[PDB]
């Protein structure tokens, strides 16, 4: 069955770095896009970034652009969000998701979420 | 770029009530609007894609509708487990943008 599992969340100092992983099962991430979405207290859901793992093409929201990068290891079937220069506002639950049927099914599979706390 | 305006921000209702949430896009998005349910402690879950298609598995009391740039989610008979925050999203162009969310309390 199709699943995404995130890991890497935890407590990190302001200005520090963290890497989140998003491991896929039951489909190949290089057949789709992987998105990251975060839920900061009081700010609903915010789209953060996406990657097309075939060629590593990326897009970033203005809020994280220039600080966060996405990568993917297609052999491990895993995407990564590399977070740099972390600030208070980056405190959130981070989700990964796939763009099912290259967007026809919107975000049809979601990870369980991992909390990042900038302290 | 595309702003999604969701209303209301929160509402309260009883088990068995019909509730409707509205989403307005700042530009044409064709049919491409999704609705997600997020229960406290849980990941968002897709309910509706392309304004009115029910994601396979999702209870049929959830339905989506579209009138031009106006989109609605209806829950026809609220169940205890439907207490959640609901979000609309356009999946027309990048970046995918979300409504502010509507918190539904029982």
């Amino acid at each position: 069955e199709v699943q995404l599992v995130e890991s890497g969340g935890g407590l990190v100092q302001p200005g520090g770095s963290l890497r989140l992983s998003c491991a896929a099962s039951g489909f190949n991430i290089d057949d789709t896009y992987i998105h990251w979405v975060r839920q900061a207290p009081g700010k609903g859901l915010e789209w953060v970034a996406r990657i097309y793992p075939t060629n590593g093409y990326t897009r970033y929201a203005d809020s994280v652009k220039g600080r966060f990068t996405i990568s993917a290891d297609t052999s491990k079937n895993t995407a990564y969000l590399q977070m740099n220069s972390l600030r208070a506002e980056d405190t959130a639950v981070y989700y990964c998701s796939r763009w099912g049927g290259d967007g026809f099914y919107a975000m049809d599979v979601w990870g369980q979420g991992t909390l990042v706390t900038v302290s | 770029d595309i702003q999604m305006t969701q209303s209301p921000s929160s509402l309260s209702a009883s088990v068995g009530d019909r509730v409707t949430i509205t989403c307005r896009a700042s530009q044409d998005v064709n049919t491409a609007v999704a609705w997600y349910q997020q229960k406290p402690g849980k990941a968002p879950k897709l309910l509706i894609y392309s304004a009115d298609f029910l994601y396979s598995g999702v209870p049929s009391r959830f339905s989506g509708s579209r009138s031009g740039t106006d989109f609605t989610l209806t829950i026809s008979s609220l169940q205890p487990e439907d207490f959640a925050t609901y979000y609309c999203q356009q999946h027309y162009t990048t970046p995918p943008t979300f409504g502010q969310g509507t918190k539904v309390e029982i």
